[PDB]
DNA sequence: GCTGACCTTTGACCTAG
DNA sequence: CTAGGTCAAAGGTCAGC
């Protein structure tokens, strides 16, 4: 999924 | 065979005049770019460049023309400080994980770089980045590793799932090596640097710019070589050497997971099913 | 005159009116295989007062003119630098010297195997690993080594060996690779001859070769490294394989900065190309494998004792 | 392993 | 930023076939 | 008369102060 995407989304 | 500027050794005539690489070096840049002379004082432009041309140096004779500050090792020795049986190594790979993840933002170009891009060069080695963590990581322990939750492997507990020969070739092949050699911790992020910007990655979007970074961090990890260990003349090379032993277990290994996974028996956490599902 | 810039003559020169200077920048640029790079756009103008500027453009001006390339006919560390040039150079002809011929057995589109071309395949590759057996002969060093260890880095380093000795064969106007006796594949031959799936990196590796402009030398000096590596498993003695592998990067990294002044980061490339090597002959290493049901016959002797 | 060592020797 | 010790490259001159 | 080879004298780099 996103896991990556959204633990550098912030 | 001496100078007739200043008095120092001198190898041959320059510019019509015996003279020494100084005076020689002096007169072409005062050229190029438009009082007691000798070696103990010949640094006044006037007597310095005066006696020059008072001896027959000529204008005429010059032709025409013809650790770093953008990869510093300083951000790889803040990167290294700022983050630093199967179901266990499964474990504090997840672990380490997330700590990858904050590793990969405290590279200097690592932020500017594109959305999937990130991506793709995170997910693309992050099993040899951690490969490398946990292998500079087990220097001191002997025959056994060090995982990021305190847990000591090794021996035939080590081996008891058939998951022994991948163990020794870490062992054999990184760990042994790099205490052998004795590697830094820059070195190591240096490494893991380059294992980072790989440009030959799928799906890479401008991938030029990675290559160049890529670029920019041999350089600088062969200048702090030149710097750190200059009696060793091919610490650069042979620590390059590491990275094929590093991407052919990373492979093996890598593999490993990939059975375990398409078997369901080992609880492997979240996260890390990501990355072994593209 | 001199047709490259407009000086004064000393006698036709290589096949083109030429003064000194120019003669002298084309036979050190020939004999030593020097690679310019021009930091302009390679258009620089070379007459008497514009001289040098770039390099890349004297000699490219001096091959505009028609000066003939064909006529042109620290030394502790570069003494195995010219034996191991010598070695790989006679234990495997270059490209541009073989009279090279074709054929057409399943040349169009795939097919799982053709069992001729694995025929005359097989021969040529016990051949060459013979061959490679000699190129380790003739390096310093590596006779005088522990018989069980020779045995290993060769069982180690073969794969290696072919692909990248294999890979400085290929020609990229026509997808083809050449070998040691003339014959010359398409991909699809490659493929219909026993490659299969390697085939697609194989030839990636090819053009990823493409770049770093090797040479005969710096082949040879990879080889011998990708040979004389002390991460070998069983090794007897390997802290000594390690230590007769050191002169080889060095006198590597002096040859390639020395034919490269203005790409002084060519040395890590060329080696990291390794990385990949590994990764294909790690996968080749199991396609023999696949490779023996596939054969209504055997593996030949040398191939499979060699390659398991 | 007859070929390496008499290759060899 | 200038300095100067240390290295590479150029080219006029030379010898051989 | 043109190859290849030589070496004084141009060029360049880059720690160290
Ligand atoms: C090499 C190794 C494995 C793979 C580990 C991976 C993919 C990442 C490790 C991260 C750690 C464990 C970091 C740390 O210690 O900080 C497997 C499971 C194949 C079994 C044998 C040991
Ligand atoms: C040995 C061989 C294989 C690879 C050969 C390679 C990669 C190069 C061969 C080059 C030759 C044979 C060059 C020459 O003719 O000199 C593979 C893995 C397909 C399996 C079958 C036997
Ligand atoms: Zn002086
Ligand atoms: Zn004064
Ligand atoms: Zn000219
Ligand atoms: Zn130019």
């Amino acid at each position: 999924h996103k896991i990556l995407h959204r633990l550098l989304q912030d | 065979h001496i100078c007739a500027i200043c008095g120092d050794r001198s190898s041959g005539k320059h510019y019509g005049v015996y003279s020494c690489e100084g005076c020689k070096g002096f007169f072409k840049r005062t050229v190029r770019k438009d009082c007691l002379i000798d070696k103990r004082q010949r640094n006044c432009q006037y007597c310095r460049y005066q006696k020059c041309l008072a001896m027959g140096m000529k204008r005429e004779a010059v032709q025409e023309e013809r650790a770093n500050e953008d990869m510093p090792v300083e951000r790889i020795l803040e990167a290294e400080l700022a983050v630093e049986p199967v179901t266990n190594i499964c474990q504090a790979a997840d672990k380490q994980l997330f700590t990858l993840v904050e590793w990969a933002k405290r590279i200097p170009h690592f932020s500017e770089l594109p959305l999937d891009d990130q991506v793709i060069l995170l997910r693309a080695g992050w099993n040899e980045l951690l490969i490398a963590s946990f292998s500079h990581r087990s220097i001191a322990v002997k025959d056994g590793i060090l995982l990021a939750t305190g847990l000591h492997v090794h021996r035939n507990s080590a081996h008891s799932a058939g998951v022994g020969a991948i163990f020794d070739r870490v062992l054999t092949e990184l760990v042994s090596k790099m205490r052998d050699m004795q590697m830094d911790k820059t070195e190591l992020g240096c490494l893991r640097a380059i294992v980072l910007f790989n440009p030959d990655s799928k799906g890479l979007s401008n991938p030029a710019e990675v290559e160049a970074l890529r670029e920019k961090v041999y350089a600088s990890l062969e200048a702090y070589c030149k710097h750190k260990y200059p009696e060793q003349p091919g610490r650069f090379a042979k620590l390059l050497l590491r990275l094929p032993a590093l991407r052919s277990i990373g492979l093996k290994c890598l593999e490993h997971l990939f059975f375990f996974k398409l078997i369901g028996d080992t609880p492997i956490d979240t996260f890390l099913m990501e990355m072994l599902e593209a | 005159p001199c047709f490259v810039c407009q000086d004064k003559s000393s006698g036709y020169h290589y096949g083109v009116s030429a003064c000194e200077g120019c003669k002298g920048f084309f036979r050190r640029s020939i004999q030593k295989n020097m690679i310019y790079t021009c930091h302009r756009d390679k258009n620089c103008v070379i007459n008497k007062v514009t001289r040098n500027r770039c390099q890349y453009c004297r000699l490219q001006k001096c091959f505009e003119v028609g000066m003939s390339k064909e006529s042109v006919r620290t030394a502790e560390l570069d003494d195995l630098t010219e034996k191991i040039r010598k070695a790989h150079q006679e234990t495997f002809p270059s490209l541009c010297q073989l009279g090279k011929y074709t054929t057409n057995s399943s040349a169009d589109h795939r097919v799982r195997l053709d069992l001729g071309l694995w025929d005359k395949f097989s021969e040529l590759a016990t051949k060459c690993i013979i061959k490679i057996v000699e190129f380790a002969k003739r390096l310093p060093g590596f006779t005088g080594l522990t018989i069980a260890d020779q045995i290993t880095l060769l069982k180690a380093a073969c794969l290696d060996i072919l692909i990248l000795r294999i890979c400085t064969r290929y020609t990229p106007e026509q997808d083809t690779m050449t070998f040691s006796d003339g014959l010359t594949l398409n991909r699809t031959q490659m493929h219909n001859a026993g490659f299969g799936p390697l085939t697609d990196l194989v030839f990636t590796f090819a053009n990823q070769l493409l770049p770093l402009e090797m040479d005969d030398t710096e082949t040879g000096l990879l080889s011998a490294i990708c040979l004389i590596c002390g991460d070998r498993q069983d090794l007897e003695e390997p802290t000594k394989v390690d230590k007769l592998q050191e002169p080889l990067l060095e006198a590597l990294k002096i040859y390639i900065r020395k034919r490269r002044p203005s790409k002084p980061h060519m040395f890590p490339k060329i080696l990291m190309k390794i990385t990949d090597l590994r990764s294909i002959s790690a996968k080749g290493a199991e396609r023999v494998i696949t490779l023996k049901m596939e054969i209504p016959g055997s593996m030949p002797p040398l191939i499979q004792e060699m390659l398991e």
